[PDB]
């Protein structure tokens, strides 16, 4: 395959990306949920699409299995976007990374135990606040961890705050703002710029 | 199982590596570079004197049991060259080369090596662009001797252009750090935004947007920038080296004045030599501080040349066990004289211990036929 | 200031070191030894598998930040050769050579180096004395190629003689350790004392007192020792190698059957090559560890004081004359310079009128449209 | 024993030759050149229409038994391209390519081939230097696709410069023939002598002495020569192609305006591409008469690329005879489906006729282990 | 060997070449006759010398076994100097190629039988005179051939004419003037011009 391979994040991000694509040359022929297909052709014959876990997008781009991709800034910070170019802030799928604990519960007199998917971000954030933390790695349902004692605080993406409030939790500290970003493989940027520039300019025009 | 980024180099690859190390070193010596071979370990006081934070994190620490002081395993030979030049080099021009193992705590690139065989050359005591030009001639003479089909692409930069703009524009540290991130990521739109509110903003936009077109770059800059002596000279040096590379060496050159890796240690022109489409440079070089003492130099990982170079197939010879033991003493001495001559020519000749003794990769047997020892292909 | 036992090798010495490393390696390759170049670092699990306590203390430790596991900087390449032979070597005869830097936490002898350039050769899969004989012939062929005026003296030992006596006498560990200390120090009087109360004590005294006289050593031992098959063969191997060294190589040989350094790893014959009257052996070798192995190694950097290269030709092009040239004249001059460099001349293209290489022997000067070499 | 300059091309070399012929032809087609495949034989009336005497002597003659007329085996495809262009090409721009065997009565170079596989490209109907530039871009795109370590050096000439000087100086034929011999042999001293008594003699000396320095060549010529429109343009074309070759293609270029091989047929710019230090050009090209119809083109012997190119090692597979015959019908059809897929990927799979049937250069066996057909290296 | 290899003709030519060499950088350390050596070092360490049959010089140069050489023009015309550069007329070892027959003997009424070493030159010369000839190849003692009937005429190099007159023969036609020439290998001329130019200029100055 000589065209561009585009790595898209599966869930929340995919919904707000589709309008940006259609404004460019690109739109999917099938639908991701209905079809059990991994590689998707588009309206543009020079663009191919991969529908991936949000966590896997940076990996595919960095190793050049995809030429470019749309990925959450929370995922890029946690992954370490060392070997990719972060070309555009798409300003979609906006949210915040925050700390959250139980409502009105006091901080214990010890090293805080942090339950999170975002272990590098947690460690980094609490290091910047001069706090030493014991980090516990989890993959899903961060809300649960403080309720059964698994950690004192969590770190997770928060938009409205309803999931936290519905489980008796409150937000504590703002870590940073998050949005989906356009990432491009270092080598693809040099070798396939002719294919990329018109798509990059249409995404730029779409905001 | 070896650690990540750590591999044996075995057999024909080991022989190739030894040939490359030796031949490249000898070439450097014939160009007038003095070979030095500093040790793997030193006190951190000398090894990390004026080191960047990346170099410090890249350097393994160990304790000297004779003094209780901290040492490091070197991650970079260049600081040892400075130590040596300070003691032995004097005030004039001094040239050094080296080839030695270095150890890194973490790999640089994806699946990169943590134990490169670092080979390099350095010129101290010359401010002129002629010293950088000489280093290019040495490098390319070395690259061309390797007879590779792989193509080397060179990217030139020059950190002084950005450093001088940052001075004249009087940028804060956070403004400097933001532009460097935007440059690193080629974020042209957001760079355009930030530059509309910064002093001399259009100059910082111009570097990223038009820095590739080095012939016209000075004429796209603001009057304050065009009057700065250091910007005019830096752009001039870029044009000189670009021309020299194309004309003397048939080398494809790109320019990137927003290439600001090693902002800490580079003091001027920078050189990055890429092999085919591999992400990490094969060769890294440029101006640095030799201290006021000028320094320029390059280095490379000899082990990354192994995949792109070929030696002639070896001649691997076995003497017939039975026939050799049938010989009288005078016959044996004649045969051993013949074997010594073959070995002088680079044939790999095994004198067998037993009738089953067989070398790996056997190409030939040395066999007796009617009172004559001849080589026969297997 | 470098740490004790740590020195730069600079300039002509560095060039000489590189020439020695390369020429010795190439010789080994032409004798059918396969070059291997293992890494400076490994996990300790592989690097110190079955290591002695001396080797463990000699090995610097560092932590792998990707796994949290311990690594070591190698103090010895031989264990890496074993690892390689186990994976690639098969059941037959396999030959290996190597040359690489090793790091030691403490110097081995008084005023020794902690960063030797270790070069060596090893044969796996041959039980015969013929493999040891081949290693001797390779070593001495290498030594003779160096054209040294320094003489190598060889001391032979054989750890099996003492190990078999210790078995037959049924010695405890503390008794074994005391005799090894007394042997290490050749404390003959105190050895005489301790041997009066030990079982087969007079045999352990005889090794130290008369082990030098290998022709008569079997006849000085007790009837139980003379009936031991392994003692008789070990003594026989010593006599065979001694003779081979004297006759084939005109080599002075001494015997010391109380040489028990590396009691842990040596399994038989041992070889120590001394250079003039220097205390630490230049060459160390012997049988080691079901797969047979024999080998030697040396510090290439210790050869530097005993070897000489031909004086280098160091050439400077005239700055003024070179800058007077047109483009076509410069390209002709550079063609000429490339040819001189191909022949091994060290030619400096001057950057300035003061640019002078260290140790200048010749100038390349223009006289009537001709670039000729003139001695300074 | 084959005749001198005649060799079999066998086995992996034959496969390589077939791959080169096919891939280079396809590349030419994608650059917009129309493939033509004229016959090996023609009447001499068409095949040697306007031929040089060298081409006539290079062409084997045979008699047509149907008419009693003379035919030739082609020594050159270019005249067949002219015939084709005259019938099919029209007045506008037409592009052609070809790859075919040609036969020569005598070799050109020492131990040269008499049966080259001649591959080439030609543009008719464009007077501009842009047509020559396009041919260079096609050639170099082809050369770079071969991934050779061997270096191509290009020598440019232009026969118009000498032809116009010979006109303006009003040289006799014997004077023209003497200068061409002296130029051919680089006899500078005797050229200096002869030019002291010839009209515009210093111009003919200047070509030989200073023709390599093309930037300054016009300014070294006499006022009559500098006023000649054809000399000024020819020198300009040389500078344009030199620049294009260095900058676009990283190609070492030399200039030789005394290169007057094919004085007969070349009408302008000439191109000779040399491989390493081999005496005979790998590529010969330039302007010629397409008839008033402009033509430019190059050709090369594909068989001379074989020594400088490499394919990936082939996968040569043998199916186990015994295991295959143990299979039921459904098992055989599954195995053959698997074999068809391997062959689609370029594996060379032999279905054995007997238990001894073994292909040359066997790399793998396709073997049955616990109801599974896998490839195992031998 | 990285320097120049110089191919010299053994006999008559070698005597008149030695002065030209000494004026350049080059002079032999031994002597060609006394020594049974094939390859001779010189005063210049960059120049090596081969003493060859006059007929073999063009072969050695053309195949690049020698970089340059001194060879008779009679040998070059007969050999066909197609793959070498004839750089200088040295104006040494001068003579003429001529036809010669028996003194006052009539030409027979048939195809002339020509006995010569120079078969290509003979054929070419007689072709330019519109005469058809039967050529007989000989390697030595051309003078003898007409005396025992082997051919009607000979073709050979003539200087004084004494060898012809001493055997009862006379010269008939002048074919061309001959002198030793400096020839250079095509590839050597490009690759080793720096080594060649000073030697070429000194030979040029020596006449
Ligand atoms: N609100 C978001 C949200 N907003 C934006 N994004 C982006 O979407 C990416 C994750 O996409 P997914 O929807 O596939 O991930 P997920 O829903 O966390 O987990 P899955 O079960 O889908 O695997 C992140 O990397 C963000 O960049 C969000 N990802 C997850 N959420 C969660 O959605 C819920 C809504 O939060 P409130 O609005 O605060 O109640 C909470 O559970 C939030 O943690
Ligand atoms: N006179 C010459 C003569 N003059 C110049 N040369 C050159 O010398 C080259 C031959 O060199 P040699 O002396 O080795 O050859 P050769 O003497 O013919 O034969 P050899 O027995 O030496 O092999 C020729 O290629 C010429 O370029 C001559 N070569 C040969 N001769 C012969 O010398 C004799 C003298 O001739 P008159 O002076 O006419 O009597 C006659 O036999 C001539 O043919
Ligand atoms: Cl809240
Ligand atoms: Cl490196
Ligand atoms: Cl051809
Ligand atoms: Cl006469
Ligand atoms: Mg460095
Ligand atoms: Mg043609």
């Amino acid at each position: 395959f000589l065209g561009l391979t585009l790595a898209l994040s599966k869930g929340r991000i995919l919904e707000e990306t589709m309008p940006l694509l259609r404004a460019a040359g690109v739109e999917l022929l099938e639908d991701p949920e209905a079809s059990r297909k991994l590689i998707f052709p588009t309206s543009n014959p020079n663009v191919r699409v991969l529908i991936l876990r949000a966590s896997d997008v940076p990996t595919y781009v960095e190793h050049g299995a995809a030429d470019f991709g749309v990925a959450g800034k929370d995922v890029l910070l946690e992954h370490g976007a060392n070997h990719v170019y972060e070309l555009l802030d798409l300003k979609i799928a906006q949210c915040k990374l925050m700390t959250a604990g139980v409502k009105d519960a006091p901080l214990p007199n010890r090293r805080l135990r942090i339950a999170t998917k975002y272990v590098n971000v947690a460690r980094a954030y609490f290091a910047s606040q001069g706090q030493q933390v014991d980090v516990i790695k989890l993959y899903g349902s961060m809300e649960l961890a403080p309720l059964v004692g698994l950690g004192d605080l969590i770190v997770d993406v928060v938009d409205t705050g309803n999931t936290l409030r519905a489980n008796g939790l409150e937000a504590r500290d703002h870590i940073c703002d998050v949005s989906s970003r356009l990432i491009v493989n270092q080598v693809s940027y040099k070798r396939k710029f002719a294919l990329l520039e018109p798509i990059l300019d249409s995404f730029k025009n779409s905001i | 199982m070896l650690p990540d980024g750590v591999a044996d180099v075995l057999f024909e690859d080991a022989h190739k590596q030894e040939v490359l190390r030796h031949q490249l070193t000898q070439q450097l010596i014939t160009h007038g570079y003095q070979l030095v071979s500093p040790p793997m370990i030193e006190f951190t006081e000398s090894l990390l004197s004026g080191a960047s934070e990346d170099l410090k994190r890249q350097t393994f620490k160990i304790i000297d049991q004779l003094t209780g002081r901290l040492m490091g395993i070197r991650a970079d030979i260049t600081p040892q060259i400075l130590r040596i030049d300070a003691h032995h080099g004097g005030d004039g021009i001094a040239r050094y080369c080296y080839a030695g193992d270095v150890i890194h705590t973490l790999p640089s690139g994806l699946f990169g090596s943590r134990t490169p065989l670092q080979l390099g050359a350095e010129i101290f005591g010359c401010e002129s662009i002629a010293a950088d030009i000489e280093l290019i001639d040495v490098l390319f003479s070395m690259i061309n001797s390797l007879d590779m089909s792989a193509v080397l692409h060179v990217d030139l930069g020059h950190v002084t252009i950005f450093k001088r703009l940052a001075e004249l524009a009087a940028l804060s540290a956070s403004d400097t750090e933001q532009l460097m991130q935007l440059y690193a990521n080629k974020n042209l739109p957001e760079l355009k935004q930030v530059c509309q509110v910064l002093p001399m903003g259009s100059d910082f936009y111009t570097l990223a947007r038009f820095g590739h077109d080095i012939a016209n770059l000075l004429g796209r800059l603001s009057e304050n920038a065009q009057q700065d002596t250091k910007i005019v000279t830096a752009i001039d040096e870029l044009q000189r080296l670009k021309a020299h590379l194309q004309v003397q060496w048939q080398c494809a050159v790109s320019i990137d004045v927003t290439e600001l890796s090693g902002y800490h240690y580079h003091t001027g022109i920078v050189f990055n030599g890429y092999i085919n489409s591999e992400t990490q440079p094969l060769v890294r070089g440029g101006r640095f501080d030799g201290m006021p003492r000028q320094a320029t130099g390059f280095s490379m990982d000899v082990s990354r040349l192994l995949a792109h170079t070929q030696l002639d197939a070896p001649f691997i010879v076995l003497i017939d066990y039975d026939a050799f033991n049938n010989l009288d003493s005078a016959q044996r001495q004649l045969l051993l004289q013949q074997v010594a001559s073959l070995r002088q020519q680079g044939y790999r000749v095994t004198m067998p211990l037993t009738a089953e003794d067989m070398p790996v990769g056997l190409t030939h047997r040395l066999s007796l036929a009617d009172n004559q020892w001849r080589l026969h292909a297997v």
